[PDB]
């Protein structure tokens, strides 16, 4: 009864800020991104009440962080 | 039963240096500059050898002086 | 980060203008010591007030301004030199 | 065109007509204090809160429907030059009200 | 563009200026609230300098907000009038 | 991309803050040391002929007794007068402590904004 | 013909806007002198010597009686002195205001007359 | 164009100072011109900072005169830079045009 | 050619943009004057008082406050009526010129 959460590309690829011409030198942009994805799928397992989505589809890459987030949330993402 | 280290970055002569300027205060002070020229490299080699590997490989050329400090680590590099 | 210029240029120019102001204050001290060196009346200013009473009492703030300028400005010259040397 | 009216009373025979534009999809008020100055913080928030006007206009249509037919039975047909929401069309189809959207000019 | 842009900008600014005035009149309350404007003081209102015990300052400093608040709320609701 | 433009905009809108803050800093300094250096001793000692501002362009001679009374304003409506010892006590924080935060929110903020 | 003229009309607009900022500078320069004229009336009203509450830098107020109208002073130039005398403090700084206001007319008349051509350029730009 | 832009910057930084000195001079001219004839109502002193010293008119006149000579010399300097800019505007600007043409 | 006549009518429009500014400046300053008059009538209830131009405060008695709350406000009053008797002239100058230019010059 997985009332699908329908999206085209709910996730994006790899990026990294440059402080100027040269690249940034901090990992906060990655830690905050990971925690944001975690809380987004926490809100997903909240919004299963009004959506009922055990599955979702994307055209954008996700990482193994999303893999174990899904495993603890019991969801699938193509 | 050697554990192996799989490196590509190297330590070699003339590759890197610090453009430090220090006014004379004594004769024991100039060694701060020559220290800063190599201290990060010494700590880098010490820790990467203490990583848990016990023989190390590198795709780029390594210095004989670096090989001698690796022998001080009771270790060898290729 | 090569932030030296953005942190040393303004300090250099302001130290230069403060040294010029201290030199002009020394010139004013010399002037009041020879020009209009009349004991009886001399308008001399402390912040926002004239008192036209001080002739020898002028040094009571002449030296104050002299040292409060010179010590702070050469200390901050050492500070900007420190900003220079920490990067190079 | 038609409208997003699922299970319409398609055979509207007592079709009262008054072809005024009803703003059942209010165009967001992005313009508050000009273009992208520092006051665009007002534009980022004032763009919302247009949901109420749809139901206010729908209530006006219901009032006119009551006035002209005296009941909710006979079909009253009205138009819109722009789009109209489906959710309120669901109730309007039950109220004997036929709003239509995306009409051309002449 | 212009026939709508300048009209909206003018009608917004006519009360945005008063909103900034209310911002000033709200940041000025810190003296009364914490800096203890309660003694016998030489209070001024602009052009005049009164030596009075400060009893009227609370009604005077509330009467401005009780008006400018509804003025700025009216402006905020007017911003949504037409898009 | 937009990095250069947003970096320049942040630099401009923080340099304006720099200019404004070191705009009010000098006169609050003056308020402290002018009084604490001249008046606190000489006015408390004896009454002298003085110079006070009539306007920012009209400057008038004056004389002051040991009035020892000072008044502070933060706005067009709220006034408080003080003695010649607690007034500088309340004023000295407003620059000695204010510089540490505002200028650190300037020097350190620039250091971060060179990357932020 | 038209395209290059329209392209350079942007530079014409920017110079006109610079001169409009100059005339806004003109509206903001009268102040010092206009409150100088407003403060005229304080001088004659207090020529016996009278208690004043006056600003110290901007934000300070300290009581003090003004005296010695015979050396009321204005700053000028690189550090020169204008010691206004008593009779001047009553009546003659009125003519001093007249001359400062004369410089104010160097500001408004003598610059609005040459900005008449600025507004003429605005009107001509329609072509 | 390098030389044209350099001369434009020189023109700008010279003319800014020239204009500011003109703005102060338009006032000091009159102030001094009645000051030289209104003696008694005002008397010349030097407010060289936070102090006052009795001053004589002649050295003030020399100061303003050498201001005038200095600023006139700066005006000819600026205008010479103006001819330099207009001279570079032909060839230093054709530098890029000729390389794009051939 | 009609170019100079068109210049005159645009000059009349510029005079309209002069008129609105010159009336609105005085009506805002008059509103400020009324606010100051209300405040000064409110504050006369107490005696030991100072006034000035903001950049100074002169001591006085109550009758001086009564004199000053009238002697300058009445100058502003005579000046506002001067500006109505000027604004009527200049608004006639612009409006009647419009009446005799817009439906006339298009011929």
């Amino acid at each position: 009864d997985a009332k699908i959460a329908v999206y085209s590309c709910p996730f994006d690829g790899m990026i990294t800020e440059t402080k100027g011409t040269v690249l940034i030198k901090t990992a906060e942009e990655l830690m905050n991104f990971s925690k944001g994805e975690e809380n987004l799928m926490d809100a997903q397992v909240k919004a299963i009440a009004d959506t009922g989505a055990n599955v979702v589809v994307t055209g954008g890459k996700v990482a193994d962080m999303a893999l174990h987030y899904a495993n603890k949330y019991n969801i699938m993402l193509v | 039963n050697p554990k192996i280290a799989l490196l590509n970055v190297e330590l070699e002569l003339k590759a890197e240096k610090d453009n430090a300027e220090i006014r004379v205060h004594t004769v024991e002070d100039y060694q701060a500059i020559v220290d800063a020229e190599w201290n990060i490299l010494y700590d880098k080699l010490e820790k990467i050898h203490h990583s848990g590997a016990k023989v190390v490989l590198s795709k780029l050329p390594i210095g004989d002086v670096a090989t001698q400090y690796f022998a001080d680590r009771d270790m060898f590099c290729a | 980060f090569a932030r030296n210029t953005s942190r040393i240029t303004e300090l250099k120019e302001e130290i230069e203008v403060k040294k010029k102001q201290l030199q002009n204050l020394e010139d004013a001290c010399d002037d009041i010591m020879l020009a209009d060196d009349d004991c009886l009346m001399i308008p001399y200013q402390i912040g926002d007030v004239f008192i036209s009473h001080s002739q020898e009492e002028t040094q009571e703030m002449l030296e104050e301004a002299k040292k409060n300028l010179q010590e702070e400005i050469d200390a901050l010259e050492s500070r900007v030199e420190s900003i220079q040397r920490v990067l190079a | 065109h038609g409208a997003r009216h699922p299970d319409m009373k398609k055979r509207v025979e007592d079709a009262y007509i008054l072809t005024c534009n009803v703003s059942l999809e209010y165009e967001k008020t992005e313009v508050n204090s000009g273009f992208f100055y520092k006051s665009a913080e007002e534009r980022e928030k004032l763009v919302k809160a247009e949901r109420k006007f749809i139901e206010d206009r729908v209530k006006k249509i219901i009032e006119l429907k009551r006035k002209v037919c005296g009941d909710s039975d006979k079909g009253f047909v009205v138009i819109n030059q722009k789009g109209i929401d489906p959710f309120s069309l669901d109730a309007l189809s039950k109220e004997g009200i036929v709003a239509l959207r995306r009409a051309k000019r002449r | 563009f212009n026939r709508l842009r300048q009209e909206q900008r003018g009608l917004a600014s006519k009360a945005a200026e008063l909103e900034m005035e209310l911002n000033e009149h709200s940041l000025v309350i810190d003296t009364l609230k914490e800096v203890d404007e309660t003694r016998k003081c030489y209070r001024m209102v602009g052009g005049v300098l009164v030596e009075r015990t400060v009893k009227e300052v609370l009604p005077a400093l509330e009467n401005n907000k009780e008006q400018i608040q509804k003025i700025i709320e009216t402006l905020t609701q007017q911003l949504q009038a037409k898009g | 991309d937009e990095q250069y433009q947003k970096y320049k905009f942040m630099e401009l809108n923080l340099a304006q803050k720099k200019r404004r803050l070191k705009g009010q800093i000098p006169e609050i300094k003056q308020t402290l040391e002018i009084l604490k250096y001249m008046q606190k001793k000489k006015e408390s000692t004896n009454s002298m002929e003085t110079r006070f501002l009539l306007a920012d362009n009209l400057y008038c001679k004056a004389s002051v007794p040991p009035t020892d009374k000072v008044c502070l304003w933060l706005g067009a409506n709220v006034m408080l007068e003080y003695d010649i010892d607690e007034a500088q006590a309340l004023l000295e924080k407003n620059l000695s402590t204010a510089t540490k935060n505002l200028d650190s929110l300037e020097e350190d903020l620039d250091f971060l904004r060179d990357q932020f | 013909n038209l395209p290059q003229l329209e392209m350079l009309k942007n530079q014409l607009d920017q110079e006109v806007e610079f001169l409009s900022t100059s005339i806004a500078q003109l509206k903001v320069v009268q102040t010092k002198y206009v409150e100088a004229k407003d403060c005229l009336n304080v001088l004659n009203k207090s020529n016996e010597g009278k208690e004043l509450l006056v600003p110290l830098t901007s934000s300070m107020y300290v009581p003090g009686k003004l005296h010695d109208v015979e050396h009321v002073l204005i700053d000028v130039g690189t550090g020169y002195y204008v010691e206004k005398t008593a009779e001047d403090a009553k009546d003659f700084f009125k003519r001093k205001i007249d001359f400062l206001t004369k410089q104010m007319e160097k500001i408004q008349p003598a610059l609005q007359e040459k900005h008449a051509m600025k507004q003429a350029v605005m009107e001509m730009m329609s072509q | 164009v390098e030389k044209y832009q350099q001369l434009q910057k020189d023109l700008s930084k010279s003319m800014s100072g020239r204009q500011k000195l003109e703005a102060q001079l338009t006032e000091n001219n009159i102030v001094k011109e009645e000051l030289a004839l209104l003696d008694g109502s005002n008397v010349v002193f030097k407010l060289l900072g936070p102090v006052l010293v009795k001053q004589e008119l002649g050295e003030a006149r020399a100061t303003v005169g050498k201001r005038l000579d200095y600023i006139t010399a700066e005006i000819k300097r600026y205008e010479s830079q103006l001819r330099d800019l207009e001279r570079q505007s032909e060839q230093q600007r054709e530098t890029l045009a000729q390389l794009q043409q051939e | 050619a009609f170019t100079e006549l068109q210049a005159k009518v645009i000059d009349t429009q510029q005079k309209v943009k002069l008129a609105d500014i010159q009336i609105e400046q005085l009506n805002r300053t008059k509103k400020h004057a009324h606010l100051t008059d209300t405040e000064i009538m409110t504050l006369v209830d107490e005696t030991n008082m100072y006034e000035g131009v903001g950049r100074m405060f002169i001591l006085q008695s109550k009758e001086a406050i009564h004199s000053q709350l009238l002697e300058k406000q009445k100058i502003a009053e005579e000046k506002i009526k001067e500006l109505e008797q000027k604004k009527s002239y200049l608004e006639r100058s612009v409006k009647e010129a419009e009446d005799n230019i817009r439906e006339m010059l298009m011929a």
